[PDB]
RNA sequence: GGACCCGCACAAGCGGUGGAGCAUGUGGUUUAAUUCGAAGCAACGCGAAGAACCUUACCAAAUCUUGACAUCCUUUGACAACUCUAGAGAUAGAGCCUUCCCCUUCGGGGGACAAAGUGACAGGUGGUGCAUGGUUGUCGUCAGCUCGUGUCGUGAGAUGUUGGGUUAAGUCCCGCAACGAGCGCAACCCUUAAGCUUAGUUGCCAUCAUUAAGUUGGGCACUCUAAGUUGACUGCCGGUGACAAACCGGAGGAAGGUGGGGAUGACGUCAAAUCAUCAUGCCCCUUAUGAUUUGGGCUACACACGUGCUACAAUGGACAAUACAAAGGGCAGCGAAACCGCGAGGUCAAGCAAAUCCCAUAAAGUUGUUCUCAGUUCGGAUUGUAGUCUGCAACUCGACUACAUGAAGCUGGAAUCGCUAGUAAUCGUAGAUCAGCAUGCUACGGUGAAUACGUUCCCGGGUCU
């Protein structure tokens, strides 16, 4: 319940990228996640020519919802806090990077960041599906919890 | 069963059927061969304090 | 000329020495290329040279065993922070505001005799 | 490569020695004829070739379904 | 034997429950006496502050008596409708009650 | 390992003339040596003695897969 | 399920009943000590030994019995300890030395009163009278608390009850508190009655 | 030097021998180094708590065995004669090297 | 039925089970019995922390009757071991004396043995845990359960224990016919988290020579090792607080609110488990329901359920180089180095009864080369051949290695489990049992998360009404 945070990674100095490192690790291996994020960020730098934090911040705002349902006994479109917004955008970014069907994760997360910068793919389809579920139940309830 | 306790304290035909028992009871399984006692006699003689050994669970 | 701090985290103890120089971390007198696996994340151990940026000019020469590599590198951070405490006592608030000086008592927890893998209760049907 | 294009083909496998390779030991289905000849010579643990147990034991108690069916 | 609102907090007893309230006034005579043979810092700190709270509550909510050796032969109350539990024991102890009549209650 | 056949002298007596009836052994740990091909043993399977005939091909196998006791 | 405080307090405030190092042999030592205690339990039936502490020094054995009736192990001039020492020298093939120590407050050590409630309950007495006279005669000799629980077919019944008569402080969860404990079986004609005496001597 | 390996089970009986034999070699000799502690490593015995069922609750019994090294350099005839002469631990393993 | 609060009890997640193979356990079925127990949570990798023979009761055959064992009486007596014949061995039959150790005059007494009488007696892992002791799960580490004295009520019972507030807590404070006390909560106990004192060897190398090497010369600086100690208690400050408990935040500190964890499991419930650790009332068998030994058997299979390992791959497979540890074991044991082995392992053998020597390279990781989405370069199930180890011995029925075979399997239906931080996940290591044999159990480290707005709902428990 305090939810303490982690230090920024020194290559791209932001606090969001180390949380993305903590999301793409699997079974504890941090260095494999550091190998498949940094060469993926160099692949987005060699594909679309701009800074990697600039194209990452314009793609992480397209995955980030403003509404979410909360199922009860029904679905209430409650406004979500920005920490839940950024972990749900990171969770949809990793989990809809992982079902893409390509070869290596520096070609699989990198193309999903390049599709999420231009509003394409399965992460922004999950944000649009959460927005259709939040406008389909907007006239149902906006008061329960 | 005191047939098997008197049976296992004898020279056998092979050298590797000489097996291990508790030396006060006749329990065949879980005999600690540092002590040559079973699971319940080691607990009972450690709770009476008649073996050198402490209960401590701070491994 | 020699600031002997020590520092430990998570079964890994670092005996650092601070001699003045340009700056070169030699863990077991080798490098920081072959010893520490993460080339990028050796900035955990270069945190009291960047939080306390009065000077980033300190040769740390360090010979200790224990642990793995990451908690060993946080012990390099704890040894460099305790050696920067004993090098100058006015750095104490500057270390103490940014964490970096607690021996954090998270060690590897001790395995419970009912549970299978140290609070990994073995699957009720 | 040349090492991975010979493995699942019968005879030669994974740890073999190295257009000259057209000769040698029992690369063909004569090793399969040798294996069926050893199964025919054992048919006694040939009474356990209907079931799932070799000439060095298996303990079929819960799982011998490689030499059985799915449900049956 | 009685006050106004023996300073405050008339407890459930102290006349006809004497034999276990004798242990309380002998405990006040105990814990005044055992300060002098070694009280502070031969015990932990987390017993002596509630010992001082026990000495404070045994002279505050008890009131002002210490040498009550037996049952007194009368009561002297001022308020007999707040001290209804004080005026109910003396009819069972065969001792008279002397009190200032307040509204409707009588000693 | 090294093939034992600890009761070899039970067979080497009856080697001169024809093999008189059957021979009751109580040892399934004894291997078959290749000098009693043709002999008829009685292997104890736990319940009773089952007769076996050593033909030509079982000269590495012990007397234990012959006379089974697992039935069905 | 409460564990016993003669087992919880070894290595804490209560010393062991086996003070000898052994590294190599050890199971040929300890069982010898167990056979030594299976000779002393034989004399317990009359002379009421509480506990035996074996001090195996290097080759000789400083066996120290703690009995509450010391005149029935020591004889009239030293004869009964000498025949006890000769029978133990026969039955362990080492040198032994019977060091008897003389304890007072015989109704305050838990082996003596647990064995005493066992000798009362073998003689078809009532369990409530011997429990209440045990806790009052153990309180008037001076203690801080005695629990006494006897289980089994109480009074020759059919359903097994377990009744306890506690008075005073018996704080079993405080680790620095010297609590004596003993249990003793009583072989009655209606089975076995197991007593359990828990004395907190302050 | 001569090395003794003074070794016990509980620490209460090893400390009195460690202040006994060091002052015994100090009053009748010269230059004794003190009671050097060894790692004192233990054997942990984990048995089940119950009798028949119930492996889910178990009991742990460890056997701690403390060792103290005492080293005596440049010994006299007073050291070796009073070293094996003085004996009151009642429970430790005295080895003489 | 309500109010209120709390636990991984739901939500927020993360990783599994259920789908496949295999290991283990149970039920069903079967055989000569697949030994007997455990049966919703609280049975189902459990008694069993060691089923080839032994364990082993169960089962077939050959066998013995004061017996395999324990005590006492009589005769003899320092016991016997080792060879040979038969037998599957137990055992019978010879060779053969080991043949008074304490001791008296020759005859004795007698630690201690063998035979007979088969006498008393044994023996039973046979039955009932619904006769029992002892020991243990369970609600549940949940905060409850009560008593003395006094009061009220004709009583049974209530007060104390309730009402307000707070907490993990019947924790503490205030008010009060209650005042206290007991068991339980809390530490006192151990471990971990920082420094001092003490003491430096086998441990560590600052300063210097020095070598393959902290391995010796030197030193105990530091780490280390461990018996002492100081330290963490809401103790200081500020606010909210009835000016009281308590909460929230900050300083200081290595540690902040029982710091993290273990031990510790109240009164009792379930006629819960154990007559198979042991002891035991009663009943039963006592040329069998006792006993020895050989060979099976617990290690079966058309199936079902529970636990667990391995996978379904590219965050990966294979190959080459390279680093870092904690905890533990070792005397018939731990097996260095070196040689020969593709390899399991063997020949020879240094050192160590342990901070010395060995197990012991930890592996994941890092850096390269290669493979390029397939039932494959994934997996290694099944089966054949040849072997190694241990053991009088691998057939039922051990582990492992080599070569070949490469079967289902491409992230799993309803449902379901674990977990709030060094935790989940994943990777190896060590012990016990052990002649050999674990994917189980216990224990240790390496890397190491995301989350928890809330507590409305599903279960389980507690307080009052």
């Amino acid at each position: 319940v305090p939810k303490r945070d982690v230090l920024p990674d020194p290559i791209h100095n932001s606090k969001l990228v180390t949380k993305l490192i903590n999301k793409i690790m699997l079974d504890g291996k941090r260095g494999t996640a550091q190998r498949i994020l940094y060469s993926a960020f160099d692949l987005v730098e060699q594909r679309s020519g701009r800074d990697a934090l600039e194209v990452f911040e314009e793609a992480i705002n397209n995955i980030m919802p403003v509404l979410e349902v909360k199922a009860r006994r029904y679905q209430v479109p409650v406004e979500v806090r920005p920490e839940r917004r950024t972990t749900l955008g990171l969770r949809w970014l990793v989990n809809y990077a992982r079902l893409r069907g390509e070869k290596t994760m520096e070609d699989r997360l990198a193309n999903e960041i390049l599709d999420a910068a231009n509003n394409t793919g399965g992460a922004v389809k999950k944000r649009e599906d959460t927005h259709k579920m939040a406008e389909a139940n907007k006239a149902f309830a906006h008061y329960r919890w | 069963k005191t047939s098997m306790v008197a049976k296992q304290q004898k020279k056998q035909k092979y050298a590797v059927r000489e097996y291990t028992r508790c030396e006060r009871c006749g329990r065949p399984h879980s005999v600690y061969r540092k002590f040559k006692l079973c699971r319940i006699c080691f607990r009972e003689l450690a709770y009476k304090g008649q073996i050198p050994g402490v209960r401590k669970a701070s491994w | 000329v020699e600031y002997r701090g020590t520092g430990r985290r998570k079964n890994s103890v670092a005996r650092v020495r601070l001699v003045p120089g340009e700056g070169n971390i030699t863990v077991n007198n080798r490098d920081v290329r072959e010893y520490l696996p993460f080339e990028s994340l050796i900035l955990d151990l270069n945190q009291p040279f960047d939080v306390t940026e009065t000077k980033g000019n300190y040769d740390v020469l360090v010979n200790v065993h224990g642990g793995g590599f990451t908690g060993q590198a946080q012990a390099i951070r704890h040894g460099i922070a305790r050696a920067l405490l004993e090098a100058d006592p006015e750095y104490r608030g500057s270390l103490k505001r940014a964490g970096l000086l607690t021996r954090d008592p998270r060690m590897k927890e001790r395995k419970k005799p009912g549970l299978k893998a140290a609070r990994r209760s073995p699957q009720f049907s | 490569r040349v090492v991975i294009s010979l493995t699942y083909i019968y005879g030669i496998g994974t740890s073999t020695a190295q257009r000259e390779v057209v000769d040698g030991y029992k690369v063909e289905g004569d090793l399969r004829r040798e294996t069926n000849l050893n199964i025919k010579r054992l048919m006694y643990r040939g009474i356990r070739h209907r079931r799932g147990l070799p000439v060095r034991g298996q303990k079929t108690k819960n799982n011998a379904r490689t030499r059985k069916g799915p449900v049956k | 034997v009685g006050t106004k609102k023996i300073n405050q907090r008339w407890l459930g007893g102290l006349l006809t429950n004497y034999k276990t309230i004798s242990k309380r006034i002998k405990r006040i005579s105990e814990i005044e006496k055992m300060e002098e043979d070694g009280l502070f810092e031969v015990l932990p700190k987390k017993e002596v502050v509630e010992l001082k709270k026990e000495y404070d509550r045994l002279i505050k909510f008890l009131g002002g008596i210490r040498d009550m050796k037996s049952m007194p032969q009368a009561l002297f109350v001022v308020d007999p409708r707040k001290e209804r539990n004080a005026i109910a024991e003396a009819r069972k102890l065969n001792i008279p009650i002397v009190g200032i009549v307040d509204t409707n209650c009588d000693p | 390992p090294f093939v034992d056949e600890h009761l070899m002298k039970k067979v080497e007596a009856q080697e001169g003339s024809e093999k008189k009836q059957v021979i009751k052994t109580w040892s399934r740990r004894s291997t078959i040596f290749p000098n009693f091909i043709g002999h008829t043993f009685a292997v104890y399977d736990g319940r009773k003695h089952v007769p076996v005939y050593v033909t030509e091909d079982m000269v590495g196998h012990k007397l234990g897969e012959f006379a089974p006791t697992r039935t069905f | 399920q409460k564990i016993n405080p003669i087992g919880l307090r070894v290595g804490i405030i209560r010393d062991w009943e086996a003070k000898w190092y052994a590294e190599k042999d050890f199971a040929s030592l300890l069982h010898e000590d167990l056979k030594i205690r299976k000779f002393i339990d034989n004399e317990l039936k009359e002379a009421s030994v509480s506990h035996v502490e074996i001090e195996r020094a290097a080759n000789r054995i400083n066996i120290a019995i703690h009995t509450g009736k010391p005149g029935m192990v020591i004889g009239k001039g030293g004869s009964e300890i000498e025949k006890l020492r000769n029978k133990l020298n026969a039955l362990t093939d080492k040198k032994v030395h019977i060091n008897v120590i003389e304890i007072k407050k015989v109704d305050l050590d838990a082996r003596l009163v647990a064995e005493n409630i066992a000798r009362q309950l073998e003689n078809r007495a009532s369990f409530r009278r011997v429990q209440k006279q045990a806790i009052t005669r153990a309180m008037k000799l001076g203690a801080k608390g005695i629990k006494t629980q006897v289980s089994g077919r109480l009074g020759g019944a059919d359903i097994a009850r377990a009744e306890q008569y506690s008075e005073g402080t018996v704080p079993l969860h405080t680790l620095r508190a010297d609590i004596d404990y003993a249990h003793a079986e009583a072989d009655t004609t209606y089975g076995k009655l197991g007593v359990k005496v828990w004395i907190y001597r302050g | 030097k001569i090395r003794i390996r003074l070794k016990a089970y509980d620490h209460r009986v090893i400390d009195q021998s460690a202040e006994k034999i060091v002052e015994t070699a100090k009053r009748s000799g010269a230059d004794v180094s003190g009671p050097i502690p060894l790692p004192t490593e233990k054997s942990v015995y984990t048995i089940i708590r119950a009798v028949h069922m119930y492996k889910d609750s178990r009991e742990q019994f460890e056997q701690r065995t403390h060792k103290r090294l005492i080293d005596i350099v440049n010994p006299t005839p007073k050291t070796v004669d009073a070293l094996m002469g003085l004996n009151l631990p009642s429970g430790v393993d005295i080895e003489i090297k």
